[PDB]
């Protein structure tokens, strides 16, 4: 309420509510939202409309690693990135999995990365349309660059996973930022099991003169 | 590859040999700056300069 601002756009959800870090490009997402808006409302959504924004309210100047992926959960996406909260959807059970093997805490009832210090959890695109991925890519385009690019002043890492969806993402970004491309987590093989990104997050952190991330916080009892 | 056990192994080498920064030969110092030549290329940016 106090953070927290507000701008009104002509489409569903026709308000975003954003944390005063975000400021910067609040204009552009207003002007470039009302040009695909239409288009994008006239199918169903993952997550639903009034969630879209809701992982703009999350304060940005405290924030060390982004992990992201390219985007929502094709079904029951919460608007906030990875967050399952029935801890049922298989990418949330297999990171929960990676990372007790880690930090070595086997009982717990669920996982989720948006309440971790110095975390935020991201989706490339903002919505799918129901029940297929990468959908609306070609809609949220220009956006998706746009809010990237200024999680990437804050943060010391970004951390995408899934390699054939973000080959490419150099080219999304204006300056470098400490990029680290893994596997996905539903990838072929058990790749993702041997995938030691949150162990090398860590080191790279260690080298910025910044504080490690506790990825235990996560766990939920 | 960026993400296996060879990858961290060599990161945390880097950080080890930057607490030290307090090289005695040719060998560690070029080694030093050959893991951050290779951080740089494999993860964009890195924290640390050559030395």
């Amino acid at each position: 309420q106090d953070p927290m601002n507000s701008v009104t756009v002509s489409h569903a959800p026709y308000t975003i509510t954003y944390h005063d870090d975000w400021e910067p490009v609040m204009s552009q997402l207003v002007e470039f939202y009302n040009e695909v808006a239409s288009w994008l409302l006239r199918d169903e959504t993952s997550p639903i409309p009034d969630k879209f924004f809701i992982q703009l309210k999350q304060p940005l100047r405290n924030k060390r690693v982004c992990v992201c992926g390219i985007d929502p959960y094709p079904k029951d996406g919460t608007g906030v990135p990875f967050e399952s909260p029935n801890f049922t959807k298989k990418s949330i059970k297999e990171i929960a999995s990676s990372i007790s093997r880690l930090t070595g805490v086997i009982d717990y009832k669920g996982y989720n990365l948006n309440i971790i210090d110095g975390v935020i959890p991201w989706n490339y695109y903002l919505s799918c349309k129901l029940g297929e991925t990468k959908s609306h890519a070609i809609y949220w385009d220009k956006i998706s660059k746009l809010l990237l690019q200024h999680i990437t002043k804050h943060v010391s890492v970004l951390y995408c996973l899934g390699k054939t969806d973000f080959s490419n993402i150099r080219a999304k970004l204006e300056s470098p930022v400490t990029t680290i491309v893994g596997y996905h987590p539903a990838a072929r093989d058990r790749q993702f099991e041997k995938d030691r990104s949150f162990e090398i997050i860590n080191v790279l952190l260690e080298l910025d003169n910044k504080v490690p991330i506790n990825w235990a916080q996560g766990f939920i009892y | 590859a960026m993400t296996s056990s060879a990858d961290l192994t060599n990161l945390k080498e880097l950080l080890s040999l930057y607490k030290s920064l307090r090289f005695s030969d040719s060998a560690a110092i070029e080694k030093y700056n050959s893991l951050v030549e290779w951080g740089t290329s494999t993860y964009a940016k890195i924290g640390v300069q050559k030395v």
